[PDB]
């Protein structure tokens, strides 16, 4: 099935260029078995799951590996991040500006 | 006046020492490439270090120091645009690591100068009392005879 | 006429109006070789064609770098390796 | 001793060497296509890059 | 011997043929040096400047 | 061999203004930069009044060359 | 050149904000091409009435230069103003981004 | 990898002697990745940087009192005239009239 | 009276080129013998083969380690002489077999001789246009050495 | 402010002049 | 030859090139046996400088 | 109008606005 | 050659032995009624030319003022725009 | 032709050849040894140090 | 073996009535033709491209203040969607400073 699945797509393809269709054979192919898989959900977005019998073969914590789509563009989220980061680093001169070009307009060019 | 100039002898397009030869010359130099900006495979050639270029960067980065970013678009302009894999020399890359450690510096002690990084402002936070001494003589070494 | 203040655009002139017939034969040669390459790859290509690329020696037996392929000894299920 | 340090260089301009801005420089801002472009694409159904998987 | 050795790699001669690419060379180094720049803005300018002058001395 | 004969003099005549304006200044800033007292400054002034008439004297002459190297008489 | 208290006097005026809602009552029923009609014969005013009166009348400041020393003396005072700010300005952005003389750095080297 | 003592620049870094630390960061790292830029830093708007253009600002404008003036003023000669004399060019172009 | 009823404007260029080409050809026989056939036939073809052969063609400059790997070039004439940096114009197919060859006029090369282009050795069954583009981008100064060691 | 000749209605009249202006670069960037 | 064994923080600094050197035609090497390539977009419009320049091409 | 009253010499230089033909074949690079 | 595409003209050796050489108006004029303005005395300009004639009795600041920021722009945010680093 | 090219200031006021200012880490004085004292003559602004 | 060349073909032509100058002045009324049909063309397209936009915007602002209004409206709302765009380009270019802080 995974095989003729990939035929098939790679002639009249995604977005996703069969990446998943990819992986699966890919993981299908194994002796012993795959290794990664895609966990079946009735949430919206799919993850990434890791088999428990291979897990000290990769350096991972838990099993999850995260979603198989990327994030979605939100200014909320990069606040977010840029938040974390901020505070993990903790340091004190960010955003301090030693001269400012003089003007009515609060920041000047930008 | 100008087309009556073209039909006048030694009036033509750009020939003449006629003002409608000089405002010619000007279009035509013009309508040619070489006044034209450069392309992104030819920015760092002249571009990337020009004086222009970096006050307008400065400019429209107002609390920031775009060496840094600037070090990394002539990296994209010889990477991505000229198609070189190996575009920084040892030089290059110690001076993208110096900005770095600039960056890392002026983000991590506050109101951090000229000794320490390249870097002078005027209006500075002095603690009020500020005491003025020699400093110590240089440290004696020793050495032979 | 001339003078000594046009000796810039005298020597110019010279040598490269005469370069202009060189310039668009060379222009020509290229649409042709572009033509060429996109009839070529309109007909069918093992592998892939790069167009806007000096040369492409790609084939069944060769990589896109001139060497030749690893692993290209064999048949694959999937058919080619590529 | 490191932070809040003093002027150690003087601060200057040399004579006659230019500045390329112009008086309405504070009011002109940057702009990047970048932003237009994703939304475009996402909206078109053009094709995407390799980084959207992981 | 190794390849290192060798250092004069900048004895780079070119056919004699070669020569009527003197104006086109010494455009080109004044193009990318000075014309597509700031500098090349002010070379405009001095040559609308030209015709400016011009205009005004035939009036 | 000519037209190089010909650029050369042309530039040589371009430039001299330009260089009795700017190495010549350059040596006038460096004696204002030494100088202090009043007496040599008294002295010195005399020097760049020269140096003004001087310039003019080779902006003549450019005017005088370049007229004649930009003359055609077709 | 002549009646430079009068134009202080003016810029004083058009900067008095009580001056700005005068102008808003007298842009009722006016169009830009008048507006523009009437600054382009004030200017022609102006340089008409030197043009007529240097021929027979001479200001206090008439000198063996005539009107150039005055009108190179409105240029310095232009200059000193306005461009030498904006140098003063750029210098302290300048030496705020790279450091004194950033602009005139050379290229790193290969 | 011959002289592991005297090359430093290609040996471990210091963390990974410490034998203590979803997905985990790597335990073992050189000191040879110093010699690239976007090793740890990501590669995000490598190729969108030389995309943000700004304008020029130069205005050509500058009135021409001619008024002022009443005599006629030098003009160049920017290119030689190839409508005379058009066949005898290369043949006249080094004289000097 | 711009126009004429009946009559083309294709005609009219047809005309036009027809009277052009005439008066060349007028013109270049009331000509000299000794500068006309010059000018207009090996200045023009010389400057085209040149300005062809470097817009379109690669070249590379080549460089020798040592000179008992010289070529003996006593024979043919117009070069007694092999001379470092020599300007190579070559094909996209050509391989280092075929460059090595060419260098040696076809003759025997010596023993265990390899190409470098900054200090990285190629293969001899290698196209040269695609190991300059790996190895020497926009570099393509090539150097033959003996390989022993 | 929505019909008639006002500060308003010229107001909402640069908005749409604004707006029209990014529609125009939105389908520029999309051609 | 710059005496590693006594000072080999020195002796780094000046083989540490060559370790780069290495390192570039490591890749080099892999990206020719393994073929590697991209896409080459389509020819700038100023590519050449002044048009009387020669365009030398480059593999 | 045709194509061949159009390209008459007399109507082309007397009646006919040539203006968008011209422009077009000044403009040929670019539709190229 | 036949003869039909030869020079169309005489070298002036020949045209001043022949006594048909002249040697000036380096400019022309084309048109009969641009000929014969400083003949007729009377009216070397017609009623409309004199009223369309009337309309550039002073050059254009204005227009010269459009044009130039019209030309400024394009040549400006079209043909002259160069990149800027972001921070 | 891989190595770029310093920038160039030439007019009747200013220039950018009678001196080097160095690299962003290699740094030096523009200026030469009689003129340094005399530096804010140099200059149409100076904005001297904290001390 | 005498002359076998004429002198028209060494002699330069006449300084004032030359080939060139006789036939541009030959072209003229073609030239005229063309660039005068090119020059009504682009003038006729941008007038009607402009006199309905100034009927448009004279109809919703007749007076001189309403039209300032309107174009400083026009420039605040273009300031704001651009200030818009480069906001969130700033949070992409904070978060890749703050990775090279990171590092
Ligand atoms: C006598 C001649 C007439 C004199 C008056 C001339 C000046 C008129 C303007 C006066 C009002 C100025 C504003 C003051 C309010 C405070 C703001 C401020 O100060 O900042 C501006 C500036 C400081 O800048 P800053 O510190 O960075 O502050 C923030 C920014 O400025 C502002 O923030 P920003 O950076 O974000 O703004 C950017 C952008 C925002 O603005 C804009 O983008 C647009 C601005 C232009 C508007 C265009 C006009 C609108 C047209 C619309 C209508 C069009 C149609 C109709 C018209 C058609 C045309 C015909 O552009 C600007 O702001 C440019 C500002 C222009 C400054 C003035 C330039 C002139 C300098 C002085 C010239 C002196 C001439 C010689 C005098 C000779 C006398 C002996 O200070 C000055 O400009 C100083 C002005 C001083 C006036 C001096 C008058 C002479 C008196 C004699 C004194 C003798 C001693 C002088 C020494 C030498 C003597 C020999
Ligand atoms: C001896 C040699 C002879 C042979 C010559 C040989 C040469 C031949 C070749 C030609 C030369 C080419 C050389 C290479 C060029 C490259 C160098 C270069 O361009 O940049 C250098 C230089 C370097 O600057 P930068 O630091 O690099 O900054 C560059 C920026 O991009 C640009 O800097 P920026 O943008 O910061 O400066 C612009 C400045 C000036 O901007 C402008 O002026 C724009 C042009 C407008 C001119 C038309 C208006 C005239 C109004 C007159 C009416 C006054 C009242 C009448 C009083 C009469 C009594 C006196 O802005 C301001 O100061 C603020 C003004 C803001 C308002 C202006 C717009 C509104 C206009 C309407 C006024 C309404 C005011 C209402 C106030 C609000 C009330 C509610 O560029 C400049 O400085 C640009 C300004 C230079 C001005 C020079 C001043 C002298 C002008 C006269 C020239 C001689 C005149 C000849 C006779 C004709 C006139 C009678
Ligand atoms: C500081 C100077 C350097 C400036 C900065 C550096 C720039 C260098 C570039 C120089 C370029 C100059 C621009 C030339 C463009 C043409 C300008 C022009 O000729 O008309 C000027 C203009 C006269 O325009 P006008 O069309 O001829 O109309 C004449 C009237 O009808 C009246 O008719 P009138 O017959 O009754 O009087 C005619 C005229 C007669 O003027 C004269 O004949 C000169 C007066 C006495 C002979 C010796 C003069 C020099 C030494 C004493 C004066 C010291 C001030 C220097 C004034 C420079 C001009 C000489 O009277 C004046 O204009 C008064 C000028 C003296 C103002 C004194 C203010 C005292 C406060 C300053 C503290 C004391 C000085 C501190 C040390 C500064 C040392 C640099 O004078 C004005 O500034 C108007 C004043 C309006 C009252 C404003 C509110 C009071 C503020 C007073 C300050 C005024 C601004 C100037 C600042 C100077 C004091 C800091
Ligand atoms: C960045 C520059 C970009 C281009 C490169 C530059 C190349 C040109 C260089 C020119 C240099 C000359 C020097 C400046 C001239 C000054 C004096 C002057 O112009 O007298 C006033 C004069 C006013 O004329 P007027 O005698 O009062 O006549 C008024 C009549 O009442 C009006 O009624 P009308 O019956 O005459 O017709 C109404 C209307 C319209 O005409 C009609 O009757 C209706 C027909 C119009 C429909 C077609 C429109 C035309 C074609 C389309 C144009 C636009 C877009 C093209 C798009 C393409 C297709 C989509 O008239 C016009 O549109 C005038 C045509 C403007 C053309 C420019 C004048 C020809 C000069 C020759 C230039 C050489 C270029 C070569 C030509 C190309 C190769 C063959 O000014 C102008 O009109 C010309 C504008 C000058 C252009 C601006 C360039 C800047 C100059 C910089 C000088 C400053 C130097 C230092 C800079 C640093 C400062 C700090
Ligand atoms: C494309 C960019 C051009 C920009 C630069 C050029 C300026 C722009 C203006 C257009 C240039 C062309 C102006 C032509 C003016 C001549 C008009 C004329 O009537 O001439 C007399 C000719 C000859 O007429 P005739 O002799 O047969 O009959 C009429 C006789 N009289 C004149 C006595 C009444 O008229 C024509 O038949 C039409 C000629 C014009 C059309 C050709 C344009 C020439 C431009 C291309 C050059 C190359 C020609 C080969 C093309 C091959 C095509 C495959
Ligand atoms: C932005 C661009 C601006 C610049 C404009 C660019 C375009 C215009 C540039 C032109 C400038 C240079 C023009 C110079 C031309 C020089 C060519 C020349 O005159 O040749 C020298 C010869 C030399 O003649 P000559 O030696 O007897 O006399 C020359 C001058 N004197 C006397 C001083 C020595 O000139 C000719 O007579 C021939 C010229 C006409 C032929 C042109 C070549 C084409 C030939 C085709 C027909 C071939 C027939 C073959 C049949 C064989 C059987 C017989
Ligand atoms: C208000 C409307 C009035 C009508 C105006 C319409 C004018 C349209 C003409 C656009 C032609 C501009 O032509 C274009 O200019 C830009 C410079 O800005 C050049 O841009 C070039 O350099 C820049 C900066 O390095 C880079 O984006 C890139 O390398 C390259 O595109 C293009 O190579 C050129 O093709
Ligand atoms: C008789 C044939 C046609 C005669 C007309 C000749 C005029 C051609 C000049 C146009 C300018 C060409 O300039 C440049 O050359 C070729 C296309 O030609 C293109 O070059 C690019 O695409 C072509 C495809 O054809 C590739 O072969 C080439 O490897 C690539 O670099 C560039 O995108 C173009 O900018
Ligand atoms: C509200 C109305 C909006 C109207 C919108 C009008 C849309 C106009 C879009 C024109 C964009 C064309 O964009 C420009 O075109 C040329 C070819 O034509 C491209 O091609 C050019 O540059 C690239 C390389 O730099 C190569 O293809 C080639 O060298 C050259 O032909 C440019 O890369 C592209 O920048």
């Amino acid at each position: 099935d995974e095989g003729i699945n990939l035929m098939k797509c790679t002639k009249n393809p995604d977005p996703s260029f069969c990446a998943k269709e990819f992986v699966a054979m890919r993981e299908c192919n194994r002796p012993q078995g795959p290794h990664l898989v895609l966990s079946s959900s009735p949430s919206s977005p799919p993850h990434y799951e890791l088999r428990p019998e291979v897990k000290h073969l990769y350096n991972v914590d838990s099993t999850d590996l995260g979603s198989a789509v990327a994030p979605v563009r939100s200014k909320e989220q990069l606040d977010r991040v840029a938040d974390s980061l901020k505070a993990d680093l903790n340091l004190p001169g960010y955003g301090h500006i030693p001269y400012k070009w003089e003007s009515l307009r609060p920041n000047p060019g930008a | 006046q100008f087309w009556e100039a073209q039909f006048a002898n030694r009036s033509f397009f750009f020939f003449g020492n006629a003002w409608t030869s000089a405002a010619a010359f000007a279009f035509f130099i013009w309508w040619s490439r070489v006044f034209d900006p450069p392309p992104k495979e030819r920015l760092d050639r002249y571009w990337l270090n020009s004086p222009k270029f970096r006050i307008l960067s400065a400019f429209h980065n107002p609390g920031k120091r775009p060496g840094l970013k600037i070090s990394l678009m002539t990296y994209e302009a010889r990477y991505c645009y000229r198609g070189l894999d190996h575009p920084f020399t040892l030089n290059e890359m110690k001076d993208f690591l110096f900005k770095l450690r600039e960056q890392y510096l002026v983000n991590k002690y506050e109101g951090i100068q000229f000794p320490f990084v390249f870097r002078q402002f005027n209006r500075v936070s002095t603690p009020g009392t500020l005491e003025v001494h020699t400093s110590p003589a240089l440290q004696q070494q020793p050495h032979f005879h | 006429s001339t003078s000594p203040g046009l000796a810039f655009a005298n020597l110019t002139l010279l040598l490269d109006v005469p370069q202009l017939p060189a310039i668009w034969a060379v222009n020509a040669w290229r649409e042709l070789n572009g033509l060429f390459t996109e009839m070529k790859t309109l007909a069918g290509t093992s592998d892939l064609l790069y167009p806007s690329n000096r040369y492409n020696p790609q084939n069944e037996k060769t990589n896109r770098m001139g060497r030749p392929r690893k692993y290209n000894h064999g048949e694959w299920m999937f058919g080619n390796s590529y | 001793s490191m932070d809040h340090g003093m002027q150690y260089s003087s601060i200057y301009w040399e004579t006659s060497h230019r500045t390329y801005l112009p008086f309405w420089a504070s009011l002109t801002q940057k702009f990047s296509w970048k932003i237009m472009d994703d939304q475009i694409r996402s909206f078109l159904r053009l094709p995407k890059p390799v980084t959207t998987e992981p | 011997a190794s390849p290192m050795l060798f250092t004069d790699y900048d004895n780079t001669a070119s056919p004699k043929s070669e020569l009527i690419f003197m104006a086109g060379n010494a455009l080109g180094y004044c193009t990318e040096r000075f014309f597509e720049n700031e500098y090349g803005q002010s070379i405009f300018m001095f040559a609308l400047g030209l015709a400016y002058l011009a205009m005004l001395g035939h009036e | 061999r000519f037209y190089f004969m010909y650029m050369a003099r042309t530039t040589f005549q371009a430039v001299r203004p330009l260089l009795a304006f700017s190495v010549f200044g350059e040596v006038m800033k460096l004696v204002l930069a030494t100088m202090s007292s009043g007496l040599f400054s008294f002295l010195f002034s005399f020097v760049l009044a020269f140096e003004v008439f001087y310039f003019f004297l080779q902006c003549y002459i450019s005017y005088t060359f370049l007229t004649m190297f930009f003359t055609v008489l077709f | 050149g002549f009646h430079f208290q009068q134009y202080i006097a003016m810029a004083g005026r058009a900067i008095n904000p009580v001056q700005w809602t005068r102008a808003w009552r007298r842009m009722e029923g006016k169009s830009a091409t008048e507006v523009y009609r009437d600054a382009l014969a004030w200017t022609n005013n102006q340089f008409a009435q030197i043009s007529r009166a240097s021929q027979y009348r001479a200001w206090w400041w008439q000198n063996p230069l005539g009107m150039g020393l005055v009108l190179y003396g409105t240029y310095k005072a232009w200059h000193m103003i306005y461009m030498v700010r904006k140098q003063k300005k750029t210098a302290q952005l300048v030496a705020a981004a790279y450091g004194q003389g950033g602009q005139w750095l050379n290229p790193v080297p290969r | 990898p011959f002289m592991w003592r005297q090359r430093a620049y290609c040996a471990p870094v210091p963390s990974a002697f410490a034998s203590q630390q979803g997905v985990r960061k790597p335990l073992l790292r050189s000191n040879s990745e110093s010699l690239s830029v976007f090793s740890q830093i990501p590669d995000g708007l490598l190729g969108h940087t030389t995309s943000v253009t700004m304008g020029n600002s130069d205005i050509f404008f500058l009135p021409k009192p001619s008024n002022l003036l009443k005599i006629a003023l030098p003009a160049f000669v920017f290119m030689p005239n190839l409508t005379i004399f058009t066949r005898a060019f290369p043949f006249y172009a080094h004289t000097s009239a | 009276p711009l126009g004429v009823k009946g009559r083309s404007v294709f005609a009219g260029m047809r005309s036009f080129i027809g009277q052009r080409l005439g008066r060349l050809y007028d013109s270049f026989y009331y000509s000299q013998s000794s500068t006309k056939y010059v000018m207009v036939f090996l200045f023009p073809a010389g400057i085209f083969y040149t300005r062809f052969r470097a817009d379109t063609k690669l070249g590379y400059h080549v460089f020798i380690n040592e000179e008992k790997l010289y070529p003996d070039y006593s024979q043919n004439y117009f070069d007694t002489k092999w001379t470092n940096g020599r300007k190579v114009y070559l094909d996209d197919e050509t391989t280092v077999e075929q460059l090595k060859a060419q260098i040696y006029g076809g003759k025997a090369a010596p023993e265990n001789v390899k190409v470098a282009c900054r200090g990285r050795v190629f293969e001899d069954a290698d196209n040269v246009a695609m190991a300059v583009r790996a190895f020497c981008k926009r570099d393509p100064r090539l150097l033959l050495f003996q390989d022993n060691l | 402010a929505i019909k008639g000749p006002s500060v308003p209605h010229s107001i909402l009249f640069g908005v749409g002049a604004g707006c029209c202006a990014y529609a125009g670069y939105y389908l520029y960037r999309a051609m | 030859s710059a005496q590693a064994r006594i000072d080999p923080q020195g002796a780094a600094t000046k083989c540490v090139k060559w370790f780069n050197e290495w390192r570039q035609c490591a890749w080099d090497q892999e990206k020719m046996v393994k073929g590697y390539n991209y896409i080459e977009d389509r020819r700038a419009r100023k590519h050449k400088p002044y048009i009387g320049a020669p365009d030398l091409q480059y593999s | 109008v045709s194509f061949s009253q159009f390209f008459d010499s007399e109507y082309f230089w007397t009646k006919a606005n040539v203006g968008p033909f011209f422009l077009f074949l000044f403009t040929s690079p670019f539709w190229y | 050659p036949s003869g039909a595409y030869r020079l169309p003209a005489v070298d002036y050796k020949r045209q001043l032995s022949r006594g048909t050489l002249v040697e000036g108006a380096d400019f022309y004029l084309p048109t009969a009624q641009e000929q014969q303005r400083l003949a007729r005395h009377f009216e070397p300009y017609s009623e409309q030319e004199q009223e369309e004639r009337r309309k550039f009795r002073f050059q254009s600041i204005s227009v010269y003022l459009a044009v130039a920021l019209g030309a400024s722009f394009v040549h400006d945010y079209f043909y002259q725009r160069r990149p800027v680093a972001w921070c | 032709h891989e190595q770029p090219y310093r920038a160039f200031s030439l007019g009747f006021t200013a220039n950018n050849l009678s001196g080097n200012w160095g690299d962003y880490i290699d740094r030096q004085d523009n200026k030469n040894a009689l003129m340094r004292p005399a530096r804010m003559m140099f200059t149409d602004v100076f904005i001297p140090t904290t001390k | 073996f005498g002359p076998t060349l004429p002198d028209h073909a060494y002699y330069g032509e006449h300084a004032t009535y030359n080939y060139f100058v006789l036939f541009i002045r030959g072209m003229r009324p073609y030239l005229e033709k063309i660039f005068g049909d090119c020059a009504s063309t682009i003038k006729n397209a941008a007038v009607a491209v402009y006199r309905p936009v100034n009927a448009f915007v004279v109809k919703h602002n007749p007076d001189l203040r309403l039209q300032f209004v309107a174009f400083a409206s026009f420039i605040a709302t273009h300031m704001a969607i651009t200030k818009e765009f480069n906001d969130m380009y700033q949070r992409l270019v904070d978060i890749t400073s703050l990775l090279e802080l990171q590092a």
